[PDB]
């Protein structure tokens, strides 16, 4: 069962695929196929190769207007090191003057940063439960909590210089709240002096632990 | 100059 389109799909169209390293690439959609239970999209990519997709795993090549996402909305955005990479996360803030009309995205290994609204791509036909296709299931389950509680998010009040315990990885490490950005803070580890941003609801931040953990 | 992400919550 081939189609020329799905809805907005068309065959012909520029896109974002997933491939196999996680990393998304753009290309052009040249297929939609029913298979099974739904549609298949099969994507060659620019660089090098052709996938065969689930809607997931494409998102459209254009900067949606930003009132169309949502929290909890699935995006591929720019993630830096250093490059420059496209990987899939959720909207967990919109843009506001606080965030500095900025989108804040969790991504799907758990990374945290603030993106301009030129900076990520709305996902075709996300799950409706729009977490259940994170695979790594801390991060899935953090989302899941995150969204479904939203608009509450327990934060902690923190100030540059103000020195805390940070987790990392199972252990906790001393650590300088260097800036503060929004819901983000930016944690120097007093070990090495190397930084991390972290949402100022994460349990990795002491002081919210401490909060959690109290009953 | 920065770590590989440690993610949301304290690893379990």
């Amino acid at each position: 069962g081939e189609l020329s389109k799905d809805g907005d799909l068309i065959v012909s169209m520029r896109i974002l695929g997933k491939k196999r390293t996680k990393t998304w690439h753009k290309g052009t959609l040249i297929a939609i196929q029913t298979v099974g239970p739904g549609k298949k999209y099969k994507v060659k990519f620019d660089n090098k190769g052709k996938s065969l997709l689930s809607g997931n795993h494409i998102a459209y090549d254009y900067h949606p207007p930003a009132d169309k996402l949502y929290v909890g909305s699935r995006v591929v955005a720019k993630y830096k090191d250093g490059q420059v990479w496209l990987y899939a996360g959720i909207v967990a803030e919109t843009p506001n003057v606080k965030n500095k009309l900025r989108f804040l995205i969790f991504f799907d290994d758990g990374y945290a940063s603030y993106v301009t609204q030129s900076e990520l791509y709305p996902i075709c036909r996300p799950l409706k439960k729009t977490w259940e296709d994170i695979e790594d299931i801390s991060c899935r389950d953090f989302i899941e909590e995150y969204v479904t509680a939203y608009p509450n998010r327990p934060m902690v009040l923190l100030k540059s210089g103000q020195l805390i315990k940070t987790e990392w990885e199972g252990t906790w490490w001393k650590s300088r709240v260097e800036e503060v950005d929004g819901s983000l803070v930016r944690i120097l580890f007093l070990d090495d002096k190397r930084c991390e941003w972290i949402y100022r609801g994460s349990t990795r931040l002491e002081p919210m632990f401490s909060m959690k953990t109290s009953s | 100059a920065r770590k590989s992400t440690g993610g949301k919550a304290p690893r379990k």
